[PDB]
RNA sequence: GGUUGCGGCCAUAUCUAGCAGAAAGCACCGUUCCCCGUUCGAUCAACCGUAGUUAAGCUGCUAAGAGCAAUACCGAGUAGUGUAGUGGGAGACCAUACGCGAAACUAUUGUGCUGCAAUCU
RNA sequence: CCUAAGGGGGACUCAUGGAGAACAGAAAUCUCCAGUAGAACAAAAGGGUAAAAGUCCCCUUGAUUUUGAUUUUCAGUGUGAA
RNA sequence: GAGGUAAAGCGAAUGAUUAGAAGUCUUGGGGUUGAAAUGACCUUAACUUAUUCUCAAACUUUAAAUAUGUAAGAAGUCCUUGUUGCUUAAUUGAACGUGGACAAUUGAAUGAAGAGCUUUUAGUGGGCCAUUUUUGGUAAGCAGAACUGGCGAUGCGGGAUGA
């Protein structure tokens, strides 16, 4: 069927900033 | 450990600061630059006295710390800890290098210490206080002069405290409502920008 | 508590785009590719077929670009069509075809290539390019400029394309964006294209809607109703319009009810004019004094 | 390790002007270059094809060849004790007409116009340019401008 | 004039989201539920990156969502407001004038229950807008909407209360 | 003079917040049989110009507006620098001579101009 | 190192922030607004790039043939590269 | 025309960096207001806003001096119309031309024991010093670069003496 396409460019992300524990 | 300061007196090399290119740099011995009653308002301490360099020279962080401690101790001992606001006006950002810690092959040195590069007429230390504490504050800086190499002059500022206005222009701007407190410093009125914000910020503004 | 983003430094370092790109009207990439000419042909210009669609009008212009600005060679508008016999549906695909044919014929009249390069006089919907005549000047070459409008098989811009091609202008193109192109079987069904050229889809909609919803037919096709124009005589409306367009493609400007000076004087009465420095200084003084009532 | 690549040391030379990055204004592509034109060379960093070597950034030369998107420019480069003729192929994005030609070319027209006008009047005119000459004598009026006496000022500290 | 015909608030779109945390059969059944409710083939969303705590990996098909416009959107919205018994909170409305809620069982909407399908919760979001939003979405001459024409929280709240005779809480 | 299409230079044109906009134009706007594209006729495609609106777009005006642009008995002939001395000074550095000469600061002014075609109270 | 990460065309616009939506929390997915690039472009760093050079899609083999001219290093020789 | 060093800048981008002030519903914590409220209060710490002290060879809006590319005519400018298989929709251009006009102020200064050209061959291919710019090093009569002038290769007067 159909699926969402990657509008973003963070190819080698695999995680994200700001995502800090205890926050 | 530490070489004599005579090995690093002159600005012979380009500025070598901490960066992404040198990382294993020690910390400066001086970390505190404001002493005394640093929360005092501008109107409390009208008299400003500077220690000014008459040399193009390098001053180590160790010397800055030593002179700061000497001046602070003397002035708080003689006039009290709340009679002045001392500010060190030079920050040591230049990294000195040491080589041995063979011979001249691969002689690029390692970080060894920190120094402030000062010019002629550059202010090293500023002390805002009351007029009656002049002779004390002066004697506080003159002792601090001994911790530095080279020649320094003790100059009584023409201005009110650490402000850029003369002691007469500050009073004029004060009776005209054109300055407001900001904690230890002040804000001056601007004739540019949003009129409503300017008027709100200066209610006592005698417009002409 | 987040940082305010729109600082004075943000505006200071902001680099505004080209004026007509910030308006969202010119694709300068495509414009560069279309306009730029081989440097060894020096001052020979490239000619663009500018095709633009408004909510009510079709604009077709033949343009060459220069440093002081673009220069129009000829122009045909869809609102010129009532002169030729098409009064309604001034944005059909067929109205686009008519505008393309008109601009091609008008340009050829301006140049003098009327008797030579007549074009496709018997429109059967077949794909064809204007071929040069031996021992004679080459056909006027024009490249299509559809601007920001998307390229779809069946789009109205290619109706002007076919008209310009059929009017005698040489416009290089392929038939895979025309209405009636079978993408699976890569051949053009020229019957459906000819249907589209003479308003066949609109007439078929009239016929299909009339027996399925007479009230909607009465609202959508009003102008046809008060003119007593049915579907079966739509084709003639175009075939005659075609003939008339070929008979006299010259531009006739609308007679102006007022002179240029009268128009300018009328428009000049409205639109506010900037305040003098003294006026706004007095305004500032008034606002300062009038701020004195909230001293608390 | 030494580095000596084609674009070494061009960090600032090949930069776009501040707030002038992006698309090329199209007057660059509408200009017409003829063999014999004098052109300044300035590499545009955003167009990497037909780009000059860093030596030719800032040089001015003569067009000798015109191609689809480029011109050939003749440059005289010092190699030791003489000049060598260099032939550089440059896309027109790195090229602009030299503004020196026209001043000459207007001075040629002005000299031709002045000569015929003096010929029309049967008189003579001198067309050679002159360097700035020492100024002549003059009289200075003192009505409203009586001389004001200045003195050197004493030394003061303003900090 | 603030009382202009073209200033009328009305629904732009309704987006139905089911973020099942895994990939495979369960996500397929959530897609079946969405295709049943909307009558349109839904689209599956892939994880943007890998999180071990959530048990997801990059590019693993996690969620499924669908956008509905027109009368069907209105029908689905009121069918979902019936489950909420027409009582949202003030916190449910964004500063841009959009609102959303989340049901917990998809059989409460009024569709047949299948043991094979099971029950999925569901997420509803409504994008509000007046006429003329095409300016910000068209290709040529794209611009911004004037301040008075913008949709905000108060106008959307008042419009929802008037059009549905519902209550907007604020606990 | 307004407006549209296509532009040149590419902020004096941008950004924020208000207000106004006759005529035409532009625009939003209405519909889905047809070519076409979508999860969605939202975009894209097509049809009607018919049912409506200047609310928005667009345009103009307002702001001790931000930014941008220009100017200067502004700062400052200052910083820097080419050239010179068997100048000063232990040195660091500095003065002088013949020349060139900033940036910041301060104040004021301005806030698109314009080319081709068409059209309009 | 790459049959694409080469070539062409088209559509879209990243980093990030704010405000919102069941489980869902600092981090899952969805929506709007803001967003001059603060991302991404194989690999060092610099330059360059926004209706793209970035992301996604379609078609492809110009990563082909014959050899000349030219730029850099330069002896104005070779090689590499353009 | 080009440039990005000196200077300058940081209430301009990036990076470094001192101090307060006023604010906020992820405040980071301590006490008590509390039955507890997470809803106040005292506090420190975070951020936000407008400020404040000090910086950058591998930062920068701006931006020198010195130094640098090109031009300042007769092989120039203008007018008319000849050639082509190139180019244009073309009778458009491109290049090269025939014919005609502009006469010594023929288009800045200063200088010019004249300009241009060719062949052939020696020695050399260890360098060093001074001013200024400048790198490593604590520095060195140390090591290494830039421009010029010198010594080497050079005597003569001075510096007592000294490349
Ligand atoms: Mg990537
Ligand atoms: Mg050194
Ligand atoms: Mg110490
Ligand atoms: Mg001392
Ligand atoms: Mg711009
Ligand atoms: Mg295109
Ligand atoms: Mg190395
Ligand atoms: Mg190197
Ligand atoms: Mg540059
Ligand atoms: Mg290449
Ligand atoms: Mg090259
Ligand atoms: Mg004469
Ligand atoms: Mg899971
Ligand atoms: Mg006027
Ligand atoms: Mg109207
Ligand atoms: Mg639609
Ligand atoms: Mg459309
Ligand atoms: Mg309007
Ligand atoms: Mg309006
Ligand atoms: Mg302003
Ligand atoms: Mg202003
Ligand atoms: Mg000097
Ligand atoms: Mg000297
Ligand atoms: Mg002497
Ligand atoms: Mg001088
Ligand atoms: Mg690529
Ligand atoms: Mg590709
Ligand atoms: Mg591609
Ligand atoms: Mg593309
Ligand atoms: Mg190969
Ligand atoms: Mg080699
Ligand atoms: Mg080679
Ligand atoms: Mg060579
Ligand atoms: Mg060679
Ligand atoms: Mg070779
Ligand atoms: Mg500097
Ligand atoms: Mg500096
Ligand atoms: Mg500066
Ligand atoms: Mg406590
Ligand atoms: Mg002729
Ligand atoms: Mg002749
Ligand atoms: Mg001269
Ligand atoms: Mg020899
Ligand atoms: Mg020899
Ligand atoms: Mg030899
Ligand atoms: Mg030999
Ligand atoms: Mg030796
Ligand atoms: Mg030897
Ligand atoms: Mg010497
Ligand atoms: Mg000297
Ligand atoms: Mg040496
Ligand atoms: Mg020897
Ligand atoms: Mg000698
Ligand atoms: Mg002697
Ligand atoms: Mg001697
Ligand atoms: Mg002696």
């Amino acid at each position: 069927k159909n699926t969402s396409s990657k509008k973003s460019d963070a190819a080698p992300a695999s995680a994200d900033p700001a995502k800090a524990k205890k926050k | 450990a530490r070489r004599p300061a005579r090995c690093y007196r002159y600005c012979k090399n380009k500025p070598y600061p901490k960066s992404r290119y040198n990382r294993a740099v020690p910390d400066a011995k001086i970390r505190i630059y404001d002493l005394g009653r640093k929360k005092a308002t501008v109107d409390e301490f009208p008299l400003c006295i500077h220690l000014v360099s008459n040399e193009l020279e390098q001053l180590s962080s160790e010397a800055l710390e030593a002179a700061r401690i000497c001046a602070n101790k003397y002035i708080t001992k003689v006039s009290g800890r709340d009679s002045f606001h001392l500010r060190v006006r030079v920050h040591p950002f230049h990294v000195l290098r040491i080589n041995k810690m063979q011979g001249m092959r691969g002689a690029w040195g390692k970080p060894h210490g920190l120094a402030a590069r000062v010019s002629i007429g550059q202010i090293i230390m500023s002390a805002r206080t009351k007029d009656s504490n002049k002779d004390v504050v002066i004697e506080g800086l003159r002792r601090a002069r001994y911790k530095f190499p080279g020649q320094q002059k003790i100059i009584i500022s023409k201005k009110w405290g650490f402000t850029p206005l003369n002691r007469d222009e500050y009073i004029a701007k004060k009776t005209n409502g054109e300055v407001i407190d900001d904690g230890a410093y002040v804000k001056f009125l601007s004739r540019k920008g949003n009129l409503e914000a300017n008027l709100q910020q200066f209610p006592n503004y005698q417009y002409s | 508590m987040q940082k305010e983003f729109r600082t004075s430094a943000y505006h200071s370092r902001f680099q505004t785009p080209f004026r007509r790109r910030q308006e969202g009207k010119t694709d300068y990439y495509q414009r560069k590719r279309l306009v730029t000419q081989h440097k060894a042909k020096y001052n020979s210009p490239k000619y663009r077929l500018v095709v633009r669609f408004t909510n009510k009008d079709i604009i077709a212009q033949i343009v060459s670009a220069h440093i002081t600005g673009d220069v129009v060679f000829t122009a045909a508008y869809a609102h010129e069509l009532p002169r030729y016999g098409i009064k309604y549906g001034l944005t059909n695909w067929s109205a686009a075809y008519a505008v393309g044919l008109l601009v091609a014929r008008r340009a050829l009249q301006k140049l003098g290539l009327d008797e030579t390069y007549t074009g496709v006089e018997e429109v059967e919907g077949e794909f064809e390019l204007t071929e040069a005549v031996e021992d004679g000047p080459r056909p006027f070459k024009v490249f299509l400029d559809i601007g920001l409008q998307r390229t779809t098989t069946g789009a109205r811009v290619f109706g002007v394309l076919k008209g310009a091609s059929d009017g005698g202008l040489y416009v290089p193109h392929s038939p895979n964006r025309f209405p009636g192109w079978d993408i699976e079987a890569e051949e053009l069904d020229a019957e459906l294209l000819r249907k589209y050229i003479f308003g066949g889809h609109v007439a078929e909609y009239m016929e299909e809607l009339l027996d399925d919803d007479e009230e909607k037919y009465k609202s959508i096709f009003k102008n046809y109703i008060e003119e007593e124009i049915e579907s079966e005589d739509v084709e003639e409306i175009y075939a005659n319009a075609h003939e008339a367009i070929r008979a006299d493609p010259s531009f006739k400007p609308t007679e102006k009810k007022f002179t240029k000076e009268q128009y300018k004087a009328e428009s000049k009465k409205y639109r506010q004019q900037k305040l003098t420095r003294a006026e706004r200084q007095a305004k500032v003084a008034k606002k300062i004094a009038e701020f004195k009532a909230q001293q608390e | 390790g030494k580095s000596r690549g084609y674009r070494s040391g061009t960090r600032y030379a090949f930069q776009r002007d501040f707030k002038k990055h992006g698309a090329i204004p199209l007057s660059t592509y509408l200009k017409v270059y003829k063999v014999g034109d004098i052109v300044d060379i300035k590499a545009n960093g955003s167009i990497q094809k037909g780009m000059p070597h860093k030596y030719y950034h800032g040089k001015t030369g003569i067009v000798y060849n015109v191609t689809k998107s480029s011109v050939g420019v003749i440059i005289n480069k010092v190699v030791g004790n003489r000049y060598i003729e260099k032939r550089v192929n440059l896309r027109v994005e790195h090229v602009k007409h030299s503004a020196c030609r026209q001043e000459f070319l207007n001075r040629v027209k002005s000299n031709a116009a002045k000569k015929r006008e003096a010929k029309a009047n049967g008189e003579t005119v001198y067309l050679k340019r002159q360097a700035a000459k020492p100024r002549g004598s003059r009289i200075i009026s003192t009505e409203g401008n009586i001389p004001q006496t200045l003195a050197p000022v004493a030394y003061e500290t303003f900090i | 004039k603030s009382q202009n015909v073209m200033r009328e608030l009305r629904i732009e779109k309704l987006v139905l989201n089911i973020c099942v945390g895994e990939s495979g059969d369960r996500l397929t059944r959530a897609a079946k539920v969405l295709e049943q409710l909307s009558g349109q083939t839904p689209v599956q969303s892939k994880a943007r990156y890998t999180v071990r705590t959530f048990g997801i990996r990059r590019n693993e098909k996690i969620a499924v969502h669908v956008t509905v416009r027109g009368p069907k959107a209105e029908e689905i919205l009121e069918r979902g407001l019936k489950v909420k018994e027409y009582q949202l909170r003030s916190k449910n409305f964004s500063a841009t004038g959009n609102f959303g809620f989340g049901i917990d069982e998809h059989i409460d909407l009024g569709i047949k229950y299948d043991p094979s399908i099971g029950i999925y919760g569901m997420d509803f979001y409504v994008v509000m807008g007046r006429a003329g939003a095409r300016v910000t979405r068209r290709k040529r001459a794209r611009s911004t909407i004037g301040n008075s024409h913008k949709t905000n929280k108060e106008d959307t709240i008042q419009w929802f209360k008037t059009r549905y005779d519902a209550e907007v809480l604020d606990k």
